[PDB]
RNA sequence: UAUGCCAGCUGGUGGAUUGCUCGGCUCAGGCGCUGAUGAAGGACGUGCCAAGCUGCGAUAAGCUGUGGGGAGCCGCACGGAGGCGAAGAACCACAGAUUUCCGAAUGAGAAUCUCUAACAAUUGCUUCGCGCAAUGAGGAACCCCGAGAACUGAAACAUCUCAGUAUCGGGAGGAACAGAAAACGCAACGUGAUGUCGUUAGUAACCGCGAGUGAACGCGAUACAGCCCAAACCGAAGCCCUCACGGGCAAUGUGGUGUCAGGGCUACCUCUCAUCAGCCGACCGUCUUCACGAAGUCUCUUGGAAUAGAGCGUGAUACAGGGUGACAACCCCGUACUGAAGACCAGUACGCUGUGCGGUAGUGCCAGAGUAGCGGGGGUUGGAUAUCCCUCGCGAAUAACGCAGGCAUCGACUGCGAAGGCUAAACACAACCUGAGACCGAUAGUGAACAAGUAGUGUGAACGAACGCUGCAAAGUACCCUCAGAAGGGAGGCGAAAUAGAGCAUGAAAUCAGUUGGCGAUCGAGCGACAGGGCAUACAAGGUCCCUUGACGAAUGA
RNA sequence: UGUAUGGCAAGUCUAACCGGAGUAUCCGGGGAGGCACAGGGAAACCGACAUGGCCGCAGGGCUUGCCCGAGGGCCGCCGU
């Protein structure tokens, strides 16, 4: 039995005395009115902060952690086994309206791999060389002059 | 109230095997299967790998999916998997139901407890 | 339609030809045999037997079929007055069932006889 | 699980297996969420008008002549709830979302339980079928499709001793209420689905409270009635094969 | 025991309750214009007796014809009298005749009338004659162009909000508007008319940066469709009226050509199936209407009545629904199946007829101005410098040129040709039609189930109810008595039932009369709760209760 | 924005709309896009512990205090 139907018979469901629940004072203005005055309570301050760029000038890259390439390793086995030759490009999903595949550098990598994508970072470098294996950029990755 | 009408034969199923028997995880298994759905244990693979021991029944009282690598050959007991933790499991292992282990432990012992 | 109150409605708010087959009867054994139907819209010339009233096991002719209303008067189905007359009494056409057919007309006679029509 | 396949006769004609998904396990409460959300979505629109009652120029004569504060015209007050004549405060409304949505999974998980829970003798005995059989769901041959007569698919029905189902759906209740002023004067017990393989038995939809099906479309509703589990279902050969795929 | 109090009883008063539904409410599909050939609306008429309503119009609840229909009929509405109908009536579908006056109202004036040939008024064409034509006004909403509030919110308030909402002025149609890029700008080697639905997104953007306001490109879908002038170059090769003769138009340019796959002119390749005009013109579907259509009206009991119960039997591509003296697949209309007509889709699709698509080189022949653009003032938008618009001032280029790509200038690149035009289909609305319902069920639901926009209120604009139910059948109470009496009353009659007898199914409460139990004219007031005595009580649905004695025997306790 | 329940789970849900049909139910299709899967920065831009240490509840083991100790708690280290 729910709350609302033991209400019949309450006077005041709740509401306390019958001069509570009327209009726009038993809220303390409408909507977010006060903001400022008596209700400044957990409300951000007054004023504009930062910029924007325009948004066709904005870059989306496509995020995969070498945590997720290596976990999946022995699922992708459509894609090269060399001495795992693999193109990033064609693993991550949302590959087609994005600006660039970046590997990033988050986890271990048990594994042997040659990560072919657009851009890398220092860490997911280190990763790979330092656990057996090559890291080979595209040709679109050479924008990094 | 417990919609599931399996949850609560299987929490009847769990309560016996506490009582007649000489269980101590069987019941407190049961007393957060009680407990509501968002308590529930919701564990990946990479967690049976860090913490679970061979020889030893993996027990997990609420629902086992399926991310990270599984190497280890121990015997997962839940009360449902994900179809692709069942399929990480059996690769390495044995993916049994709670329902199944109740009658081949019903003493509960040499079990952990993985959430 | 199938709505109760849609269905009556058509019943009582009918075109007058179309009351014809409010005034439909059940026919006979030898009847039924002999012309290919079930049931006629009963006539003024008609013979016919009472299946359901008090009445109920008795004949008579049709006296009236009216339409309007949509019921039947039968010879002898009487109802006495409070000044000693006797007054017909209106019968369902559903309540009755006709032993004897009156054939007067030549379209009736050729519609009954036709088994591609209906009578 | 292995299904014995009958002729028109009622004698046996061989044997093929009872599909996977007759090993389903019956939950009553995924399949009575699938039937519920299926009888609500199919439920119309209703409200009253949304000025009724204000279809006044009302007035209150404030505080003078001895009277309480109500909207009135003509000495009729006017308007206002509590006033004979009045607008409904809270009326049902049009702008209502009446349906109710379901994950696909769900439904198809229920479809699948409610068809497990035709394999089980004792819930379609525990659901209301007057029945003397064993084996169930019954399972006949291809050639039933072809059947016109529906006086020939009773003699059918007696060989299989399946009968006395039609016999308890035959007696219609006369609904309590205002039901009756609307079209839904009567009801009657949910009975035999016949669910064939290319078009409905056109031959057996006329039988007490039988409902007619096809294994691409045969719902939970059809499966279980009301969401009451265990249906006495009849299938086709190639109705059986094809409905494990669901 | 007078006045009187509490409870009941019989009978009223009252009309709640229960049951019922000719009405409502909402949703969905279909359909969708009318009018000077005088609409829509109105007034007055129209019947054997006719007040209301419905219909109709001096031919007046109706006249003709074709088809359907059929023994009956003369509306609502059961009278009396009379009539019509086998010469095929009633009824229905289609086509037509008639169709008073006021009414856009149009000869002129007028409260529905009157006065001595009338498109009144304004236009087009014009035989310059009202000769041939056009506009006018209506319609639930939807649509398009204009005009454009305040309450309210911001906790006051002024910019802002409410909101381009309300209301007002103009106008079109079955839909409207939009529309084949001087585009988009996921900048690309990309998309490729327009609406609409989903999403993009409460994003970008705006804003006393507060309250709040709020797109788009793209994407997925629905539906698809693409063309015509101006000019160049031809220059009367042309158009309109008329049966014709004839007339009118037009060099201030009709007609040809041509229209960013730029076109034209000059010189060649080839070829058309594009395109424009015009003929033909559905299938399928959908929607509405119709034809046809299975099986009991057997047995006994109850009953006023069988649609009940028990027994026997029956069809079902039909067990949706309604009717019928009670619970009906087999009594009646219907329902499934099958088939027929109309409308809509649609003058569309398909086909056909004519035409002719296209390419190469040469040529600064042609390509829409107060325009593009700048400045001042206003308004509006998300439009931020970068929205669209009005207003005042100023004002350009000619494709070898121009506009654009979210600040301006310059060059590049990319896209695209303004200032001329047309355009099917996909969506809005719900008057109209049919259908549907976990909506309402007569103080509800529409204001309106009834005389409903009725009665009735106001000078007027405008405001506005209440009223549902005899019975299976009127069998709607003969006769007698009484009375001043078609009253009412009594007796009596019908029906299962008159306490069903006319606002007549049931018949609550407040309350009234008569009456029963209790109390009662020396007595004190929240009317009672709990205890306990008097008196009162037919049955049923409750069956316990008193005393001697005895067993048990807590705290307590002689 | 919580909570209870249920399905799926590193993924999850389809919207409009299309097909089917027993034709508003219902069955198939539809993943456009939304939320989750990495954060820090106004921006440019860069880009993290599938576990290193110490406690220790529940539970398990043992030769019945001693072990293993999910979740939890206290630190480290890591990204910006
Ligand atoms: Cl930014
Ligand atoms: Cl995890
Ligand atoms: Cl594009
Ligand atoms: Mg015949
Ligand atoms: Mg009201
Ligand atoms: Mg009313
Ligand atoms: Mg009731
Ligand atoms: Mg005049
Ligand atoms: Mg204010
Ligand atoms: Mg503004
Ligand atoms: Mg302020
Ligand atoms: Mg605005
Ligand atoms: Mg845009
Ligand atoms: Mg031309
Ligand atoms: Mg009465
Ligand atoms: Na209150
Ligand atoms: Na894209
Ligand atoms: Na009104
Ligand atoms: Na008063
Ligand atoms: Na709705
Ligand atoms: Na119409
Ligand atoms: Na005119
Ligand atoms: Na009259
Ligand atoms: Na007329
Ligand atoms: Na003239
Ligand atoms: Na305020
Ligand atoms: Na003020
Ligand atoms: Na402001
Ligand atoms: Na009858
Ligand atoms: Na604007
Ligand atoms: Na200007
Ligand atoms: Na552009
Ligand atoms: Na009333
Ligand atoms: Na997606
Ligand atoms: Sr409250
Ligand atoms: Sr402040
Ligand atoms: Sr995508
Ligand atoms: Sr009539
Ligand atoms: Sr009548
Ligand atoms: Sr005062
Ligand atoms: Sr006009
Ligand atoms: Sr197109
Ligand atoms: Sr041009
Ligand atoms: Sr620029
Ligand atoms: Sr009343
Ligand atoms: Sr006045
Ligand atoms: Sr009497
Ligand atoms: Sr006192
Ligand atoms: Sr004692
Ligand atoms: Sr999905
Ligand atoms: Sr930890």
């Amino acid at each position: 039995t729910s709350k609302k139907k033991r209400q019949r018979g309450s006077r005041t469901h709740g509401g306390g005395s019958h001069k509570n629940r009327r209009g726009a004072g038993h809220r303390g203005g409408r909507g977010d009115a006060g903001r400022d005055k008596h209700e400044f309570h957990n409300h951000e301050p007054l004023g504009k902060s930062g910029f924007k760029r325009p948004q066709k000038v904005q870059e989306e890259a496509a995020t995969i952690d070498v945590r997720e390439i290596d976990e999946n390793v022995t699922l992708l086995a459509a894609d090269d086994v060399a001495e795992f030759r693999v193109d990033v490009r064609d693993v991550v999903e949302e590959a087609d309206d994005a600006d660039y595949v970046k590997v990033l550098g988050a986890g271990q990598v048990r594994h042997e791999l040659t990560l072919i994508a657009d851009d890398f970072s220092e860490g997911a470098r280190e990763k790979v060389e330092g656990a057996g294996g090559s890291v080979e950029l595209t040709d679109l990755g050479e924008e990094r002059q | 109230s417990k919609t599931n009408p399996r949850l609560s034969s299987l929490i009847a199923d769990l309560k016996s095997a506490a009582r007649s028997s000489g269980g101590a995880v069987w019941g407190d298994v049961a007393e957060r299967l009680e407990k509501p759905r968002r308590t529930h244990a919701e564990v990946n693979l990479g967690r049976i790998e860090r913490y679970a021991q061979e020889d030893e029944t993996v027990v997990v009282p609420g629902k086992v999916l399926g991310s990270g690598v599984l190497q280890k050959d121990v015997t997962v007991a839940a009360v449902d998997f994900s179809g692709t933790a069942e399929t990480k499991i059996d690769q390495v292992g044995e993916a049994v139901s709670l329902e199944q282990a109740i009658e081949n432990n019903p003493e509960g012992s040499h079990v952990r407890v993985i959430r | 339609s199938k709505q109760p109150d849609k269905q009556r409605k058509s019943q009582r708010r009918a075109p007058l030809h179309e009351r014809h087959k409010q005034v439909r009867a059940t026919l006979s054994a030898d009847l039924r045999e002999e012309y290919g139907q079930r049931n006629v819209r009963v006539n003024a010339g008609d013979t016919v037997e009472v299946l359901r009233g008090d009445f109920a096991g008795e004949e008579g002719e049709v006296i009236n079929v009216d339409l309007d209303k949509a019921v039947i008067h039968v010879e002898d189905v009487t109802l006495e007055k409070t000044d000693g007359e006797e007054v017909p009494r209106p019968l369902d056409t559903s309540n009755v069932r006709v032993t004897d057919l009156d054939l007067e007309d030549e379209k009736r006679e050729a519609r009954l006889e036709s088994e591609d029509d209906s009578a | 699980m292995q299904a014995t396949i009958y002729d028109l006769d009622g004698n046996t004609d061989g044997e093929v297996d009872l599909p996977d998904v007759f090993e389903t396990p019956v939950r009553s409460d995924l399949i009575g969420k699938a039937v519920r959300a299926a009888q609500a979505n199919r439920k119309q629109d209703y409200g009253s008008d949304e000025y009724a009652g204000l279809r006044t120029p009302a007035e209150s004569f404030g505080s003078g002549r001895g009277q309480a504060h109500v909207p009135k015209q003509d000495g009729r007050a006017r308007r206002v709830p509590q006033a004979v004549k009045g607008r409904s405060a809270h009326p049902p409304k049009t702008e209502k979302d009446r349906s109710l949505d379901l994950n696909d999974k769900e439904r198809q998980l229920a479809v699948r339980s409610a068809l497990a829970a035709t394999a089980d003798a004792d819930l379609v005995a525990d659901r209301g079928h007057e029945f003397d059989r064993d084996e169930v769901p019954v399972v006949v041959s291809d050639d039933f499709e072809d059947l016109v007569k529906t006086q020939e698919v009773v003699s059918l029905l007696e060989a299989l001793d399946v009968h006395a189902d039609i016999d308890r759906a035959d007696e219609t209740k006369i609904k309590a209420g205002q039901g009756s002023a609307r079209g839904r004067k009567y009801r009657r017990p949910a009975s035999i689905l016949f669910v064939t393989s290319d078009e409905p038995s056109t031959a057996a939809r006329n039988l007490a409270g039988a409902d007619v099906a096809t294994a691409s479309e045969v719902n939970t509703e059809d499966l279980a009635p009301g969401g009451a589990p265990g249906r006495l279902t009849v299938f086709t050969e190639s109705a059986l094969a094809e409905v494990a795929e669901r």
